[PDB]
RNA sequence: GGUAAGAGUCUUGGAGGUAGAGCACUGAUUGGACUAGGGGCCCCUACCGGGUUACCGAAUUCAGUCAAACUCCGAAUGCC
RNA sequence: GCGGUCGCCUCCUAAAAGGUAACGGAGGCGCCCAAAGGUUCCCUCAGAAUGGUUGGAAAUCAUUCGCAGAGUGUAAAGGCACAAGGGAGCUUGACUGCGAGACCUACAAGUCGAGCAGGGACGAAAGUCGGGCUUAGUGAUCCGGUGGUUCCGCAUGGAAG
RNA sequence: UGGUGGCGAUAGCGAAGAGGUCACACCCGUUCCCAUACCGAACACGGAAGUUAAGCUCUUCAGCGCCGAUGGUAGUCGGGGGUUUCCCCCUGUGAGAGUAGGACGCCGCCAA
RNA sequence: GGGGCCUUAGCUCAGGGGAGAGCGCCUGCUCGCAGGAGGUCAGCGGUUCGAUCCCGCUAGGCUCCACCA
């Protein structure tokens, strides 16, 4: 799927505006490369999201689109985070 | 998971019968005597 | 409060399903037996002339049991029966059970009555 | 207006209307009634025309029976399409009326009320009627 | 100005099958044959009649069909030898 | 077996002086106790069905089994499988050992229960009671699941008359509401 | 070629539910008792209940209707 | 043109044998079940009321009134409590070669079938069993795949076929 | 009187009397053959203490249920005529409902 | 008028065993938290033990057609 409608589902970002601008805004690389906000994501890519001084580095499993936490907090997996 | 099975004899080997079963509720291979007409009697017939 | 069905009542219903599977007519008769409380009666009876061939029973002037019908000294009586069917020439007959299990004391009879001379 | 809120098919033959009534022919629960000379379906809007027709005039009074029920519908094919390809909507419901047949029942007033009541009746029917009373033989 | 209008969705119907009596009272029958066709018991087997696994009446000896009633509403087909 | 003798040494002659009767012989007998488990789990949770079944063979000496549903009601499904309650039914002279140690220690072991059924006949004599707690019978012990499992005992008299059944079950020593 | 079976009519015996009738089922129903339950209003409700309802009607019942996919019945003709 | 439909099964239309059309009115099927199959032995369903502690209109249990208002795998008709409807024991006939005689009728095809022989299953025996209460759940030929074969195999013996 | 069969609930439900010493039935116990998803309630065994109270047979109630005419009527084969989404005559067949009535059982075999 | 897709919180949208997000409103906690008000799942009626989930219809909102003389 997209990328920022894998961060509203993954609910890294709730809202799909603000994960638009983010990966607009050239914050975002996949597999080491940077990419757009509607670069297809499979299960078993090495996200790389920049937040405000974050370096959240996240492993994707699965890919599903639900909109309920019941079925989301199982396709994103923390591997490290870096302040700076 | 409901498939076409033979069953053939274990005396003789030939596949003299075909029948129907479901994997799910029989994962394991059947095993129903049957008559052999090559052997005159009723032999036990497994599935292959 | 309960009036539930007497003993006989289910006993009839037995000997219809019973009298559904074999018919009994075919110049073939059948041996019926009824068990009582006191003793057990034997009849012949073929369809559709209704003529009892043969009948015998343990409560007679002749044969002193004297258990009259608890003890297995009812296959006396069992192959007085099978007597009874050898002097008129019956060939063979079907076991009619009626309503009673085939366990005994109906079985004793059936042995007595295969013994004595009655091929079923 | 009467309708049957639920029917088992919506879509019914037509039938037909030979022959005399098969039931409702004497007047039994009211003094005076109309009995019917002619068949022919009766819409249950006319059926309302009727009751309303005599309910007005029966100001004060006794009230009304209504012996017959539209419960056969009927079906109508939209306009300006071609003959066939399914049988249409259904779109209102009439009573099969054959002659003999008691419509409207009427006691407790006078007889001329009661006769100009089934007269302003009979005026909204489709059919030929005329007026019947009880018969007392016994 | 034509206008389209559909559908029926009833358009189907599967085949008739010759039900019935195949036989007559009264008249010589062969043995083996087709007495009457059924979907379930509407008439019984009766003497030298039996029954098939698709419900069909057939004559078990040549003889003569009879029908007759069991009571109350019941009925019945039996040969009888000639 | 005490009351075995006990009703036929005492109240079979005083059926028959209390009003006339055609036959000497008609005392009318015991013939059936059932008792109803009803546990629904709470709702379809509790898994220990075998330990369930089991906690109603310290009450009546022959071994219970699970009843199965006829009909599957919206409210607590409970479907065709899934056998939920226990039923029993206990015969012999065990009625009457049963009986005893019931008029003997159980009516009056529970703490507000002073009389039962004045008017909770069925119209042709039947007698249920409702029995609320495992406490009331003595054999069962304190240490249990100590989870609160009812009984319930359906009295079934011979005779086929709330007036003879009544008369009856008065004089054989159950105490009534009055 | 078979040869005289074929057909009509009188007599007899059958199968098959149409016309008509009927509620004995399945629906839809109209009226009266009967009123499960719901509607306002007074004592009260911080809440249980009671009264009147000229108030609606799921049950059930005495009646009155209707039906191609309703039949306790049931023809005349046709059929063998 | 577009929309819809194309094969099979059930009811009505269908006119009291059978058959019978329309882009007529209603629905289902391209399965399922090693058991819901076979045999033997037992039993009778759904709802109303009373009484019951967690039960209230309904979970489970006793009673009456209950010829069926239940169930019959799946869906309509016909039928079934002398149960084909429910519960247990043992089993695989859910069989090999057949089959007198029939039903439908363009053909191809489809359906029932007494009874014989070989081997069984159940039942003491009589007897029943060649799939499910019946009627749908399925498609020709050609061409290839697999197993068997005292069949042929291009001069002979094999082999390819 | 008991067993066992054939006649379309004219064979049944409901009420009231009568029977038991023979027979049939309840009834009484489990040691045996056999048992219930459990249980001598059911199916088995052994006993004649207590009884017709129930089961069963006979005797009267037509309340419910059942069978059921004659006449009439509806319909209809065939022929004919109109005012032709229907109606009216003629020859012959002829319902359903209702009514009069019948009915609280007959016909066999064997044993006692 | 005829086909196809939907009618779900105040708004926009996911979704046979008993249904949810972001925004809008609150709740104590010093750029993010863990919880609550609000749902005739547009309505009726059938298949079973229950329907947002399967179906026959009524209103509504989009999309594609309504051509040849």
């Amino acid at each position: 799927m997209r990328l920022d409608k894998f961060l509203k589902v993954s609910r890294l970002i709730k809202r799909r505006t603000l994960a638009k601008e983010v990966a607009d805004q050239g914050r975002i690389s996949i597999n080491g490369n940077q990419a757009k906000a509607s670069s297809d994501v499979k299960p078993g890519d090495e996200l790389t999201v920049r937040f405000g001084q974050k370096l959240v580095t996240v492993q994707v499993n699965e890919l599903k689109d639900t909109t309920k936490k019941e079925e989301a907090a199982n396709m994103y997996t923390i591997l490290k985070e870096e302040k700076l | 998971m409901r498939v076409n099975i033979t069953l053939a004899c274990t005396e003789c080997g030939e596949r003299n019968y075909i029948s129907k079963k479901n994997k799910r509720n029989n994962p394991d291979r059947v095993e129903f005597k049957k008559y052999c007409p090559r052997d005159k009697k009723s032999t036990l017939h497994r599935e292959t | 409060m309960i009036t539930k069905t007497s003993k006989n009542a289910a006993r009839l219903k037995r000997h219809a399903r019973v009298r559904a599977k074999l018919s009994g007519t075919a110049e073939r008769p059948r041996l019926n037996v009824f068990r009582s409380n006191k003793h057990i009666y034997a009849q012949i009876i073929d369809d559709v002339n209704g003529v009892t061939l043969a009948s015998a029973s343990t409560l007679d002037k002749d044969l002193n049991v004297e258990s009259t019908g608890d003890t297995s000294a009812a296959t006396k009586v069992g192959e007085l029966v099978a007597k009874r069917a050898a002097e008129k020439g019956i060939s063979d007959v079907v076991f009619d059970r009626g309503g009673y299990l085939y366990h005994g004391r109906v079985k004793a009879l059936a042995d007595a009555a295969r013994e004595a001379g009655l091929k079923f | 207006m009467l309708l049957p809120k639920r029917v088992k098919y919506r879509r019914e033959h037509r039938g037909k209307m030979r022959g005399r009534a098969k039931g409702g022919t004497e007047v039994h629960f009211g003094e005076f009634g109309i009995q019917a000379l002619e068949a022919s379906w009766i819409t249950n809007r006319q059926i309302e025309a009727a009751r309303i027709a005599m309910t007005r005039y029966m100001k004060r009074g006794g009230k009304v029976w209504i012996k017959i029920f539209p419960s056969k519908p009927y079906t109508a094919k939209p306009l300006e399409v071609r003959m066939g390809s399914g049988k249409g909507a259904p779109e209102g419901w009439v009573a099969v009326v054959k002659p003999g047949k008691v419509l409207f029942e009427i006691s407790g007033v006078s007889e001329e009320v009661a006769r100009e009541a089934l007269r302003l009746a009979s005026h909204k029917l489709p059919i030929k009627t005329k007026f019947v009373k009880r018969e007392e033989i016994g | 100005s034509k206008k389209g209008v559909g559908s029926t969705k009833n358009g189907r119907d599967s085949e008739a099958k010759r039900l019935g009596a195949k036989r007559a009272d009264g008249q010589f029958v062969t043995g083996g044959s087709i007495l009457y066709r059924q979907r379930g018991t509407k008439i019984y087997p009766g003497e030298n009649v039996g029954r098939g696994g698709d419900d069909t009446l057939f004559a078990k000896i040549d003889g003569t069909v009879k029908f007759e009633r069991f009571g109350r509403d019941r009925k019945k087909v039996s040969v009888y030898p000639v | 077996n005490r009351l075995k003798e006990k009703y036929n040494k005492e109240i079979a002659p005083a059926l028959m002086t209390k009003f006339n009767y055609d036959s000497v012989m008609q005392v009318p007998k015991i013939e059936k106790i059932v008792i109803n488990m009803g546990v629904g789990d709470a709702v379809q949770n509790a898994k220990a069905i075998d330990s369930a079944v089991e906690e109603l063979t310290f009450i009546a000496g022959q071994k219970p089994v699970v009843t199965r549903a006829k009909k599957s009601i919206a409210g607590f499904r409970l479907r065709e499988g899934m056998p939920i309650g226990a039923k029993v039914t206990l015969r012999g002279e065990r009625m009457y050992d049963f009986l005893d140690k019931l008029i003997s220690v159980s009516l009056p072991r529970v703490r507000d229960f002073r009389g039962v059924s004045k008017k909770s006949f069925d119209g042709r004599g039947n007698y249920t009671l409702g029995i609320k707690e495992q406490l009331i019978f003595p054999e069962i012990d304190y240490d249990k699941v100590t989870k609160v499992r009812g009984m319930d005992i359906v009295i079934v008299t011979t005779a086929n008359t709330d007036e003879e059944a009544r008369e009856l079950l008065t004089q054989v020593g159950m105490p009534f509401q009055k």
